Order: structure tokens, then sequence, then C-alpha cells
């Protein structure tokens, strides 16, 4: 059994730092070289830096060279990240890696991973979402009648559940939901609502509506139709 | 006063991280005066006093003159000759000796698995083989873990020099049959020069 | 370096999944491949082209040759649905270079058509002095779809950001596809277009700055 546990921070403003840290177990730390690997949230791995069994060879990712510093304790069975100048871009999930070689240059690869620590990196911590609508146009006889969306932008973090709501009892109790995408240190997450024609069912479909249910920070913004 | 060289662990000389030593002792001193001498000739350099501090290890009466020498990986795997040269004040001259690795082309092992004869699983306690041929030189190291972990009940046999020139050996690990019955995974771990990444494992299941 | 992995791979259960690493000369390189299962750190299935960690099922093999390194699994199973990852260290510059991954689609239920629809920029963006093309991809199998925008015929590669597929819990997979660029870009083009590839078909719509006057 082999654990390697990482601990850092999380959530912190551009330009600031962070310093990430790992405890293995398992293993003798004094033979292996570690690694540190982070993954974008939401598109693959991306390799950070790198230290001998000595300390006598430390290597950096050209993304990170002079902002990331990499440290290890032998005695103490650590590995850190010293991550200073932050930037929004670094918003990543860290792993802790184990490698596996004794010849003086070997290909490394990564026997071992952490659970992996997240860094988020953004000015505003809890933001109120802007609701802004978006339009197509009309539609019915050449295809299925678009209708409009919603696009809600400027939340921080996640912890989003919009609903659409109408005038009369919400029959067809159903939305098109998407993920939430990565932005310059904040979120945005939209919403379609494909329309079955103009069927003014007794409610007068003046213009719809949309509202988004985040902690702190509550919004409802009006829709056309 | 004879003297004995010996050579580094083969795990030491095959992983950077460790470091490789040549060790010089002495046994049965003559009565007189303590002055000793060391000439380390390592093959056309010379170190001379290297770390010769003898960490008097005293229990009872015993206690001898050791003499390690930090040796560089890749000068011990390419044919260097270490030489100690020991001398004492009731020794007629200096006695002399050298060490190297066992000169010689490398050559990477084969390593095989061998489940439990059926006629063992009438046993508590079923044995694992794993064939380790065809390598040279001698010097190599193997172990057996199972989930990640060293199995410390395992025993190996030296390096028999087969008829090929090469040599080869067994090493057994002995499991309750229970845990083999289980399914559980275990790995012949070995480490040798021409390997590689100077190692090598394999696994056994059911 | 560079390695270059197909997107996607689906393949129904029984058959063999042939997943490929390309690189340049990469047969002078040992190949390393990991499986990243969803919200799972990535593991170690195979490293030194093709020898398998104790535990790693036996239908997991590896190759590598020449400017190709293949991952083959031979009878692929649900449980074997992740992304598979090939590693290499380029040994000129001290490097761990990671290819782009690639999604095991295990076969289970039948392909589904993707729809798409952009929508314009609203107004409000407009006042706020921002512009952002939101392309809306949804139910469709396997979940895997390469989004592509392009301004006046030209591609747009700075601005995207686009998100990956989710099953949600409707079963089929939904994404979304942004393009923040600012409010004159918007403007100074004739269309914009969003083209979604989905296995081949390549299905895409068009959103002019200007519909009439």
């Amino acid at each position: 059994e082999v654990q390697l546990v990482e601990s850092g921070g999380g959530l912190v403003q551009p330009g600031r730092s962070l310093r990430l840290s790992c405890v293995t177990s398992g293993f003798t730390f004094d033979d292996y070289a570690m690694h540190w690997v982070r993954q974008s949230p939401g598109k693959g791995l991306e390799w950070v830096s790198g230290i001998s069994w000595n300390t006598g060879t430390i290597i950096y990712a050209d993304s990170v060279k002079g902002r990331f510093i990499i440290s290890r304790d032998n005695a103490k069975n650590s590995l850190y990240l010293q991550m200073n100048s932050l930037r929004v871009e670094d918003t990543a999930l860290y792993y802790c890696a184990k490698t596996r070689s004794y010849v003086v240059a070997a290909e490394y690869y990564f026997h071992y991973w952490g659970q992996g620590i997240l860094v988020t990196v953004s000015s505003g911590s809890a933001s109120a979402p802007t609701l802004f609508p978006l339009v197509s146009c009309e539609n019915s006889n050449p295809s299925s009648t678009v209708a409009v969306g919603c696009l809600a932008q400027d939340f921080l973090p996640d912890s989003i559940t919009f609903s659409w709501k109408y005038k009369n009892n919400s029959d067809i109790s159903s939305t098109r939901g998407f993920p939430s995408v990565l932005r310059g240190g904040k979120y945005a997450a939209t919403s379609q609502v494909l329309l079955p024609s103009k069927d003014v069912m007794q409610g007068t479909n003046e213009h719809v509506v949309c509202k988004v249910q985040h902690p702190n920070g509550n919004k409802e913004k009006d829709v056309p139709l | 006063p004879s003297v004995f060289l010996f050579p580094p662990k083969p795990k030491d000389t095959l992983m950077i991280s460790r470091t490789p030593e040549v060790t010089c002792v002495v046994v049965d001193v003559s009565q007189e005066d303590p002055q000793v001498q060391f000439n380390w000739y390592v093959d056309g350099v010379q170190v001379h006093n290297a770390k010769t501090k003898p960490r008097e290890q005293q229990f009872n009466s015993t206690y001898r003159v050791v003499s390690v020498l930090t040796v560089l990986h890749q000068n011990w795997l390419d044919g260097k000759e270490y030489k100690c040269k020991v001398s004492n004040k009731g020794l007629p001259s200096s006695i002399e000796k050298t060490i190297s690795k066992a000169k010689g082309q490398p050559r990477e092992p084969q390593v095989y698995t061998l489940p439990p004869s059926q006629e063992e699983m009438t046993k508590n306690q079923v044995s694992l083989t794993c064939l380790v041929k065809g390598f040279y030189p001698s010097d190599i190291a193997v172990e057996w873990e199972s989930n990640g972990q060293p199995e410390n009940n395992y025993k190996t046999t030296p390096p028999v020099l087969d008829s090929d020139g090469s040599f080869f050996l067994y090493s057994r690990l002995t499991v309750d049959k229970s845990r083999w019955q289980e399914g559980n995974v275990f790995s012949c771990s070995v480490m040798h020069e021409a390997l590689h990444n100077h190692y090598t494992q394999k696994s056994l299941s059911l | 370096y560079v390695l270059t992995q197909p997107p996607s791979v689906s393949v129904a259960p029984g058959q063999t999944a042939r997943i490929t690493c390309g690189g340049n000369n990469i047969g002078s390189k040992s190949v390393h491949w990991y499986q990243q299962k969803p919200g799972q750190a990535p593991v170690l299935v195979v490293y030194d082209d093709s020898d398998r960690p104790p535990g790693i099922p036996e239908r997991f093999s590896g190759s590598n040759s020449g400017n190709t390194a293949t991952l083959t699994i031979s009878r692929v199973e649900a449980g074997d649905e992740a992304d598979y990852y090939c590693q290499v260290w380029d040994s000129s510059s001290d490097h761990a270079v990671f290819g782009g991954g690639t999604k095991l689609t295990v076969l289970g239920q039948p392909k589904a058509a993707p729809s798409v629809t952009l929508f314009p920029p609203s107004s409000e963006e407009l006042q706020a002095n921002k512009a952002t093309l939101v392309c809306l991809i949804s139910d469709f199998y396997p979940g895997a779809v390469t989004v592509a925008w392009k301004a006046d015929g030209s591609p747009v590669k700075a601005g995207v950001e686009t998100t990956t597929p989710s099953k949600q819990s409707n079963n089929k997979y939904a994404a979304s596809s942004y393009l923040s660029l600012t409010p004159e870009q918007w403007k100074s083009h004739k269309s914009y277009s969003c083209q979604v590839t989905h296995e081949g078909s390549t299905v895409e719509k068009t959103v002019a700055p200007t519909e009439c006057s």
C-alpha cells in the first residue's frame, strides 16, 4: 500500500501565493523522484514540476518556470510546491506523483497519484450571477421552434440550479440544462428551452421568465417569447 | 592479520539513490602498536585516505578495523579495480587485495513465475516460485511484494552457473493457501545491471 | 514533443478497443498509459511500452513502434469506460508530455444525433461592452463532439472555451461552447458559424451580425 496525501490551500486571488504539500507513505521517499501534475478542470493532465531524490535535480514546466518552486524533505517524507505569482490559468486539480526509476536518465512514468487538491484562482469569492437573456428568431415550419435560451454568467462558485417559470402551472416540467464553463475568474452556464410552437393555451405568454437558484445572489431576468 | 575486501550490495550499485561501498576489513591483529596505513589505488586515481574510521562496535572482546570506500556507481559497473593496501606494525609487509565486478558481457535475466504445484495445494501453505535465469554477472537482486508491500516470507537460492556461461536462481515465496485461493496477485521484482531500468517484475494470480 | 490521440473511440462490448497515440519518432521513446475515471485520479495501466503493473488485467496490451504507439484492449467491458492518456518523457528537454486523452465509450445504447443551436449575444451584453456566442449541443451519444468556431469561414482559435459532454440524468449527453469576443469584433464580421463534428458528421449553424434593415 502506497499513499500520497496532498494539502495546500484552495481559492485565491490572482498574484497571491500558495504552498502545496504532499506527505508520502508506503515506500522509501529517499529513493524516488516526486512530481506534481495538474489537471485543468475539464480537460487533460499537465505536468508541472519534478525533483530528484537528493533534491539535486529540480525541473519545471515552461508555463510555470519562475513562478512555482518545487521542494522536498526526505527526513519528513514530504514534497512541496511553492506557488508564487498565481494566475487564473493555474486553476487546476494538483496531483502528487511517485515515479519509479533507478537509471541516471529515465523516461519518468507516474507510478502513484494522489487524490489531488484543488487551487482556484479568481478575484471575487461569492458572486451574484448576472443573467442575460438569449434570443434566436421565429421558427415553426422549417424546423422546431428554437424559441429562446437563458445565459447565466458572473457567478462564483458554482452551486447553481436554474428554473424557468410560466404564468400558469408548468405542465411540461423540463429544461435543457448544460455544464458550467471555467471562465476568467468566473463561471458561466446557459439553459435552453425548445418551444413546441406558440400554443396560447389560455395563458398568454407575454414573456418567458428565467430564475437562478444560487447561494448568496438570487436573480430573475425577463426573457422574450 | 588477514585482509578481506568485500564488494557493494547488488541493489546499491543498481539504484542511483543508494551509495555503493567497498569494504576493507581485517582479522587477527599482531600484538604491538596499531600503526596502520591505507593506500586505496582506484585503477589510476587515488583517494589514499577515503573514510578509514573503524567504528569499533565492541561486543565482548571483538572489534575489527573496517575501511569502507564510497564508490561511484558507473566506476564499479565499468570494471575499475579497487585495491586496499593494509599494513600494520607487526606484519612483515603490506598485504594488498583487489576487487572488481565479474568481468564479462552482461546478459539480461529472464524472469518466469511458477504457481503452486497441484500436489502442494493439499497443504496449508503453498509456495510461489520465481525462475530468474540467463543473467550475468551473478550480482542481482530479487524481492517479492503483494499489494505494494514487501513480503518478508521468502528465500532465494544463490546464483548457479548454468552451462550457457550465464547464471540462474530461484526465489520461493511461502504464502498461506487461503491467501493464494483469494486470487491475490504477487510479484517477483528483479533488479539487474542489464535490465531496461535496472528493474522488472512478474506477477502471479489464480 | 507532440503526442496525438483520437478524441473518442466507441466500441461495443466484446470488441477490441485500439487507442492510437501519435508521435514523431515515438518509437525511440517509451510510451506510458494512464486510465482516468470520472472523478478519480488516473492510474498507470501500461508503462515502458508493453509492461503491465501488478493487478491490471491481461486484456490491456501496449504496443509502440515507428510513428505510433497503440494501446489495445481485448474483450472491452463497461468497467473499461474512462479516459486513456498516453504519456512520454521527452529526453531532449526534460518535460513530460501527455496526450490529449481518448474517451473509450463502451457502446450500450444507439447513437443519437446532436441538436445544436447558436444564440446571438443579447444587446445587454453588448451594452456591457462584451459579446458572447453561445453554442449549445444536446442529445448526443457517444458523449463526445468536437465543436469549432469560425468567423467568415476563417477559424477563430482565441477566446474559445468548451465544456465537456455531460449525461446529466436524461441519459443523452449535452455540452456548451463559448466564444467570448469583443463587441467590436462581433460587429466586424459578416457571419459567425459553430460547427460540431459528432464522429464524421459535421453539423453547423450560422449567426450573422445582421439579418435585415
